[PDB]
RNA sequence: CCGUCGUAGUCUUAACCAUAAACUAUGCCGACUAGGGAUCGGGUGGUGUUUUUUUAAUGACCCACUCGGCACCUUACGAGAAAU
RNA sequence: GGAACUAAUUCCGUAGGUGAACCUGCGGAAGGAUCAUUAAAGA
């Protein structure tokens, strides 16, 4: 029915991505992020600021010829947190609520078969 | 002087109201009850 | 001019939810206007949404986020607010996360977070507005971003083994600085 | 006349906010659409230009679609439609391509000039008499006037060493004034009679200023 | 002063003859240009679409394939088969607790010789009517278990060309001959290939290429 | 009451040192004294269940028993200052 | 400087240290306060 695109947000905590590519990923359309939506460093990742990096790319989303477009949602991953940073969920709903009809949303998050020592030691890192 | 003395499905808040303070810093019913 | 959202049900979490299910579809379907088909046999809910009887587009999101809610083990009232506060979003982190631990060392870390009777638990989401759940190794927070941030906090600093007394101090001191703003 | 974004075009009167008719048009996206008129006609003709090479003929009175032209292989960028009845359809991939229009179901495709630039705007100019010379609009900013007869240009405006492509051309075409819109954003009047020389420059807005530095005698 | 969409020309992506639905998606490139052109970019891309996209039937929402783009003919570009995967959440979904779980792979060659990885992941069920809930094999038994897994995959890999080994895997014939092979060893559950990749083709040959579409 | 840079070190080979709350904070071998349900390994018994093919043979499962394990439960005709 | 005018948690082993009222890295111990839910091959 629809030009289908892929979304893909990666939202960690301090920052949330979202960025829609054409469904290969080889050639992108439009990024923008939370972290350009408003200045202060520590709002970089609240939903607030996803909302509005949201409505960004839904703007340049259908400006060029896409109309819906599947989401990979994304934590950071790796040796780090592995689970949804704040603005994700919140840049997904501001993105959801936007026309872009959208279609089948996994999670994509790199998860090891474990290894790679995590950093911070043995006392360990964030408190 | 004599005379006596005397909800919606979806809700509404405002972004300041609830956890966003950083729409609230970027953010720009009397005649119902006539 | 439809659109399906399918969200997958965990077996633990499946009997209460089935039960109580005569009380969790129709505040959706009845309340938002929306269609809830449930597949016994691949234990997977369908969230379909109509365009006649569907005012709003984000109301789909907003109930497949209902459904993920009660899913993470949450109760049926706080899968409600969900739908009623936009404000409200859940944290889910690996003890693993914060600090590397092993069998019992696991074990009682969790102990710290609940508490005997629960109480080192309750006292967190009672001053921080917010609800928990204490799976396994996952741990889920369900309320605003500003409450959550130093609800997360608050439970890190159990997981890294400070003394609950402590956590006390602060959270009373957090709720108090916010309670006050 | 308006197109949308899904390709549904619909006309509104300018005088009045009603819309006299929709049409629901080819399923892409209308990269242009070009009115035909006269003071007084009974006749009216309003052409629309799709993403894929496909044009259809409107008409109004009718309110049918006349004809199909998926002669161009690209979304038709421009479209001229030429005194009588012959269709001028710019080609966004390279192809400029004539054609016969009338009432009756006969048209055919009378020539296709091959230029080397993207035809971004092209339209008929009556100077030069009854050899035409076609207005076109490119991606590399040369304007460029060629012959109707034969597909030679008889005389090119520019090429500028700047890397910029006019989006669209504004043309009096009774005043013989030609208005292009450059890609560094700038508007150049060309007069239309080798190289096309610009009667004056101006400049719509300066996008960053790297120095201010006075220079000249005047110092103005 | 640029904008890069209005330059890029827009494309069409076909899928292989033996699928549902032959469209797939579009994308964009960059107009063949005398020095770098569009015909280059196109080549080497591929798309993953999930085949419930790509068959139209649910009963197919995990199983996710690679598509290769090899060959071009204006706006009109072809694909042919460069692997599959399974879905995260189907597979973080299987691992249930209290139960064995059991890997086994093999690299094999086709006729048309692509050499290819396949994989293979079972659970040991529990017998309906058993008391004790963990059900776990005897690692003797998964040894064996492997073993068999092993053995027809190779069989099927070989008398596979390729594209027969893609007509093999849509109605999981694979998926059943094992639970039958296996069910005198241990129940098990599930049962799926899981994942295959490829890592070396042939060459090119635009002959069998054109072959696959209709 | 942490953040950054980061030397040794962290890993491996060949050799040293040679001790830890190296803890069940409880020598070794054997023998007697009391109840219960789970579980790991082994074996025996069954016109038990399930797998189908043509019944089997297998396998996984169920019941009873028996050696030897890691543990828990309840108690005493026992012990202790008391937890046990 | 002079002289007018107006305004008014504990601990162990080990290693190192120059913001060391002692701390820090690695590995251990507890002699440190378990709430809640839990058949979903519920074929």
């Amino acid at each position: 029915s629809q030009v289908f695109g892929v979304a893909r947000i990666y939202a960690s905590f301090n920052d949330t991505f979202v960025h829609v590519t054409d469904l290969s990923g080889k050639e992108t359309i439009a990024r923008v992020t939370g972290g350009m939506k408003v200045k202060a460093d520590r709002d970089e990742s609240s939903p607030y600021a996803a909302m509005l990096a949201a409505q960004d790319v839904a703007a340049k989303c259908k400006e060029v010829g896409i109309t819906a477009v599947h989401v990979k949602i994304r934590a950071t991953g790796g040796t780090r947190t592995k689970t949804p940073g704040p603005g994700g969920q919140a840049a997904l709903r501001a993105l959801a609520r936007s026309g872009l009809r959208i279609g089948r949303i996994e999670d994509v998050t790199p998860v090891p078969s474990d290894s790679t020592r995590k950093k911070g030691g043995r006392r360990g890192r964030r408190l | 002087r004599s005379k006596p003395k005397e909800l919606p499905f979806f809700l509404q808040l405002s972004g300041e109201k609830v956890g966003d303070e950083a729409s609230v810093r970027e953010g720009i019913h009397r005649r119902d009850q006539e | 001019k439809f659109e399906s959202r399918k969200i997958m049900v965990p077996p633990h979490r499946m009997t209460p939810l089935r039960n109580s299910w005569t009380k969790i579809y129709p505040p959706l379907v009845e309340h938002l206007k929306l269609q809830v088909r449930m597949n016994l046999k691949t234990k997977s809910v369908e969230l379909r949404t109509n365009p006649k009887f569907t005012t709003d587009p984000g109301a789909l999101q907003k109930g497949a986020d209902f459904i993920k809610a009660f899913t993470l083990g949450f109760d049926l009232d706080d899968s409600i607010a969900l739908l009623r506060l936009d404000d409200l979003y859940i944290e889910t982190f690996e003890v693993k996360d914060v600090k590397t631990l092993t069998g019992d060392h696991l074990s009682r870390a969790i102990g710290r977070i609940a508490g005997k009777d629960g109480k080192t638990k309750f006292a967190i989401e009672n001053a921080t507005r917010t609800r928990i759940v204490l799976a396994d190794s996952k741990i889920h927070i369900l309320g605003g971003f500003t409450h959550i941030r130093m609800a997360r906090e608050s439970v890190v600093s159990l997981i890294l083994g400070s003394p609950p007394g402590k956590v006390y101090g602060n959270l009373r001191t957090v709720a108090s600085r916010l309670k006050e703003r | 006349a308006v197109g949308g974004t899904d390709g549904s075009i619909i006309v509104v009167d300018i005088e009045n906010g009603y819309i006299t008719h929709s049409f629901k048009g080819h399923g892409g996206t209308i990269s242009s659409l070009k009115f035909y008129g006269q003071l007084n006609s009974k006749i009216w003709l309003l052409a629309s230009g799709d993403t894929n090479g496909m044009v259809k003929v409107w008409d109004l009175v009718k309110r049918k679609c006349l004809h199909t032209l998926q002669e161009h292989t690209s979304a038709v960028r421009g479209l001229d439609i030429i005194e009588v009845l012959n269709l001028l359809s710019g080609g966004r991939d390279d192809i400029i391509n004539l054609w016969d229009f009338n009432m009756k179901k006969k048209c055919k495709l009378l020539k296709t000039l091959p230029v080397n630039q993207q035809v971004e705007s092209c339209g008929f100019l009556k100077d030069g008499d009854g050899k035409r010379i076609i207005y076109t609009a490119g991606g590399d900013a040369i304007f460029q006037l060629i012959d109707s007869e034969s597909g030679s240009v008889l005389k090119r405006t520019n090429k500028p060493i700047e890397e910029l492509f006019i989006i669209g051309v504004l043309p009096i075409l009774s005043n013989s004034q030609m208005f292009l819109v450059l890609s560094d954003q700038t508007l150049q009047l060309i007069n239309v009679e080798d190289t096309i020389q610009v009667t004056s420059s101006i400049a719509g807005n300066h996008g960053i200023i790297a120095d201010m530095r006075y220079v000249g005698p005047e110092l103005n | 002063v640029v904008d890069p969409f209005t330059r890029k020309e827009w494309f069409d992506i076909k899928a292989p003859s033996t699928f549902e639905n032959r469209n797939v998606g579009k994308t964009l490139v960059n107009k063949s240009t005398g020095l770098k052109s569009a015909s280059d970019a196109l080549k080497g891309r591929v798309v993953e679409v999930c085949l419930a996209d790509l068959q139209g039937s649910e009963d197919h929402s995990f199983r996710k394939i690679k598509l290769r783009v090899d060959e071009v003919q204006g706006k009109n570009l072809l694909t042919n088969f460069h692997g599959m995967d399974f879905t995260t959440d189907k597979l973080r979904s299987m691992v249930r607790k209290w139960q064995t779980l059991i890997e086994a792979n093999v690299t094999v060659k086709t006729s048309d010789d692509y050499v290819l990885r396949i994989f293979a992941i079972a659970f040991t069920r529990k017998q309906a009517n058993q008391v004790k809930r963990h059900s776990y094999a005897q690692s003797s038994h998964i040894r064996a278990i492997r073993k068999v897994i092993s053995e027809i995959l190779t069989k099927e890999v070989q008398g596979s060309t390729l594209a027969q080994l893609t007509s093999k895997l849509i109605p999981e014939v694979i998926n059943k001959e094992i639970e039958n092979a296996t069910k005198d060893i241990f129940p098990l559950q599930n049962i799926h290939v899981r994942k295959v990749k490829l890592l070396k083709q042939p060459k090119f040959d635009v002959g069998a290429l054109m072959a696959l579409h209709g």
